[PDB]
């Protein structure tokens, strides 16, 4: 909407939209295989409903939704509900993967496909990036010239090219901005979308449950941020987990805020 | 940007500065020539190098390229092997190989808009990609006795400068793009077997193919040239040669 | 200078200053030989020039400098340049050694030479250090007493003497403040100083290349802070590190700033 | 206490001639003699420091403010010199087969550079103003240069055949080289032993004082062939010994440092 | 005037017409061709 909005600053707080909020939306946890393992239980689900109930979220509003693996999980997420929340497991090996993950689904993107063919691309401003997902992304990339020849790289021998990603599930990748790249993507296993970043996703909600706080979100190394609905927690079991966040639920969700944008079950938006 | 893009720098009235980036696939082939001497056919007269012609056609991104391919050597090493006087030693006067001291020029040439009127070139560049060419196995056909086959011989190919030339054939004559190659010597070697002779780098030129169609590379090119602003103008191709009539 | 500055608010803001220090300014990285290694190319420094060149930073101001370890940097640093980035990989078994490498070359030290056999030091300030450089320091130390005997130390049996470091390439030393030292020191292959910290060289910039933040620059266990030219990434590859540094460098020296003190190609000022 | 910023200061011509700070800026401050090992050779003796400290107290400098730091040669100074004190002196002998060595020792030392690094097999260097010059230090630098015109190709000189480049250097342990200003430049250089850097000559360097203890004035500090300098901190002596030199250092050290002014970085 | 020289006698946006009065020293030679 273009119109703008007026308002005032003697009006009056309105009641609590939460115990509405809760009826009128869905609730949905994003837990790995290794929770469920170390439980051994098959009610938990319910159990867990039941105790939302408490808090207001009646029987049929909450879900959860297993996920054997953080890139297993990174690759196409799709994250259809009205509020989420995700239970991310720390590894200094896999700190780029869980904070690549966090830059897609924290944000929210706008992506057009790529032909790497019959085109060769590039990134306009700090906010066009090329997101690749799939089972074994291993991508290549050779900087080109105003003639359309290689720079310390040979434009047909691949071995030259400039390894970016070996065997990953989900990569960002971005390049210097104002030059074409030719790239090299292993197309029959990944898919590669040139994607913008538009304002984020106050949809969803990431909570790692280890080591200190390393997601950088922002891939400018300046900035270093920590959002709101970026939250830690330290562990030694997953039942505890569970109970702190039923628990905190309701700080969770003010803390996040449902979307504006549009209507959509992935990660990103296609406008081709 | 297109891999095989078409741009214009600069136009006046009738002609204009066409820039042109494109990918290639040069398919090659070497050719050997064969003269044996008389007697009885103990001795061979020259085991050398011929430029060989190929012509070929493939597909582009959607599009079918017919093409024209003219593999030449330059400054290849003459050596030798007699092992007696007499018109039953098996002998070769001469025959070629080629070394570090040498170089493989290759003419290049499609029937893209690139190569429709091109005369003049500019801002010339290529990257091409290295190969291997190895060497086959030729049987020298003795009258009688045993039959030595010379087999063996690798050598790597390495991209190098690039240039002009021109392709001149019995059919058609051809402004062509010249790629040349450098060579490093390999580890298999060519050795003629029931001789003693061995364990010498290099490729021969008997049968360099090894029993192959063509040596594949790929590469791209980046050129401007000449062209007039009207694209119907056309540059004379076919060829009706009677050169050599002394010969 | 010590006149006053007068100024005012009406005055406006001067065009960018950024496309013209970039042409008469040079920028330095410090890059590790593990980056080298994992990109075996021998033209990765032309590629980020000709790169650069996009950004505006010309041909010849662009340099790369190779350092094989943190400790071998460590040692003696020689940062003469306008504008260095030090790539800084991350090592808890190396916490302290890059945490007082920062604290080295991020400030700026004024720095007298030390005659430990012939005299005896003190601290005076919570900013008089003693730093030592060397292939391998071991150092010990013995406080005194008000009438010069030893606390918990005998002056003469060095074997009394308190460890602080443990052939370390470089140490930074802080000891209390107000009492003298009796110092033992390898002086053949290490040399020591007592320096005073003064206000920060604003001409580096550390990015810890790896995991969470661990620099404490200020030795006092109250402040912990993380100043703006002190970045982070999370990074599986290098070429995208790269990739960033230049998609970024404009963010990075909007982060830095031009000396002010004087001209100098070691980390420290000396005045004897 | 503005730093990095240049404003006008006033004064006066009536306010009266404040007191010497000569005999407190001797004890607030160090000096440092830079003598050869031919001095210590012909002296023999073990305790002449001491006793130069000892004499130094007299004109008012006291025990530990004095230094002597002891160098092999002319050459073998002049890799990498670090002058760091509050007043520095360098003794300095005189040899024909050595004039542009100790010209180019004066020309470092007496001069505050600005220098920024070089990397040869990258990039194609030039001097943009008289002050511009290229640096060389190390034990055994030889350098070569290619001017190159408008296309990036050679004058009298192959970008590829190293040979046909000029040499300039041959063997110098340190080298300030100054060439046209307009032309890149292609350059060969040692860079296993020797170590080159694009320097910019600043105001001089008041903080060092040389002596030059034989010949007559032969310092060409100036690359410029039309100045041809004598600086007041280039001092000129004739020795038949080393102890008269080094007495006559002392009881003239007041002039000597009169000559010297602090540095201002 | 030198005898080597080079002029510029027109000049369009891309083509010009140069000319070129230059000595050259012709070095031929002849061969013959004997057949028995
Ligand atoms: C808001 O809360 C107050 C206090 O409980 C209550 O009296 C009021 O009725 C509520 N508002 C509405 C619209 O019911
Ligand atoms: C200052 O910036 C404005 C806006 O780009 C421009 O029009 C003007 O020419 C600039 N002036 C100077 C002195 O750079
Ligand atoms: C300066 O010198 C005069 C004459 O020697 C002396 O009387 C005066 O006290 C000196 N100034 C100071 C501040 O001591
Ligand atoms: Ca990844
Ligand atoms: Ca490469
Ligand atoms: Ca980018
Ligand atoms: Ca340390
Ligand atoms: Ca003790
Ligand atoms: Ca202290
Ligand atoms: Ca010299
Ligand atoms: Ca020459
Ligand atoms: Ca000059």
């Amino acid at each position: 909407i273009n119109l703008p909005i007026t308002g005032s600053m003697d009006t009056a707080y309105a009641n609590s939209t939460q115990e509405e909020t809760f009826l009128t939306s869905t609730l949905c946890l994003y837990y790995p295989t290794e929770a469920a393992t170390e439980i051994n239980d098959n009610s938990w689900k319910d159990t867990l409903s039941q105790l939302f109930l408490t808090k207001g979220w009646p029987t049929g509003s909450v879900y959860f939704k297993e996920y054997t693996d953080i890139a297993s999980f990174s690759v196409d997420p799709q994250l259809y509900c009205d509020y989420n929340v995700v239970l991310m497991k720390y590894d200094a090996t896999l700190q780029l993967d869980m904070s690549e993950l966090a830059d897609l689904i924290l944000n929210e993107w706008l992506c057009n496909p790529m032909d790497i063919t019959l085109y060769y691309y590039q990134q306009t401003d700090e906010a066009n990036k090329w997101i690749s997902m799939g089972s074994s992304c291993t991508i290549k990339v050779c900087p080109l010239n105003t003639q359309t020849l290689g720079i310390g790289c040979l434009t047909t021998d691949t071995a030259t090219f400039e390894e970016v990603a070996t065997a990953e599930k989900l990569v960002i990748t971005d390049v210097v901005d104002g030059v074409n790249h030719k790239l090299d993507v292993t197309t029959a296993t990944c898919t590669i979308r040139n994607c913008k970043k538009l304002g984020p996703r106050e949809n969803v909600a990431v909570i790692q449950v280890g080591g200190s706080d390393v997601l950088d979100i922002t891939a400018d190394p300046t900035t270093a941020p920590q959002t709101e609905r970026m939250m830690r927690i330290n562990w030694k079991k997953w039942w505890q987990v569970f109970y702190t966040v039923v628990d905190y639920v309701n700080q969770i969700i003010q803390a996040m805020s449902k979307r504006s944008r549009s209507l959509n079950s992935a990660a990103f938006y296609y406008r081709i | 940007a297109q891999a095989n893009e078409d741009i214009v720098v600069s136009k006046t009235s009738l002609w204009k500065e066409m820039q042109y980036n494109r990918d290639i696939t040069i398919r090659f082939k070497f050719a050997s020539s064969i003269v044996k001497s008389g007697g009885l056919g103990y001795k061979w007269s020259e085991i050398s190098f011929k430029p060989a012609n190929y012509q070929y056609t493939y597909t582009r991104d959607g599009e079918e390229v017919t093409a024209h391919t003219t593999c030449s050597v330059n400054g290849m090493n003459d050596f030798n092997f007699n092992g007696g006087s007499l018109p039953t030693d098996f002998v070769i006067s001469r025959y070629e190989v080629i070394k570090e001291n040498s170089y493989v020029y290759v003419d290049y040439w499609d029937d893209s808009q690139a190569f429709r009127n091109m005369v003049y070139v500019r801002s010339l560049a290529a990257n091409l990609n290295s190969v291997i060419c190895t060497g086959g196995d030729y049987s020298f056909a003795l009258p009688v006795g045993q039959w030595p086959v010379m087999t063996g011989g690798a050598v790597s190919l390495h991209s190098a400068g690039v240039t002009l030339s021109t392709q001149f054939t019995d059919f058609v004559s051809l402004n062509s793009l010249r790629f040349r190659f450098r060579l490093t010597v390999e580890e298999p070697s060519f050795s003629i077997t029931r001789t003693r002779v061995s364990r010498l780098y290099g490729l021969p030129a008997a049968n360099p193919n090894n029993g192959k169609e063509y040596y594949e590379v790929a590469g791209r090119f980046s050129l401007i040239s000449l062209v007039p602003s009207n694209d119907d103008y056309q540059t004379p191709i076919t060829n009706s040669v009677t050169v050599r009539q002394d010969l």
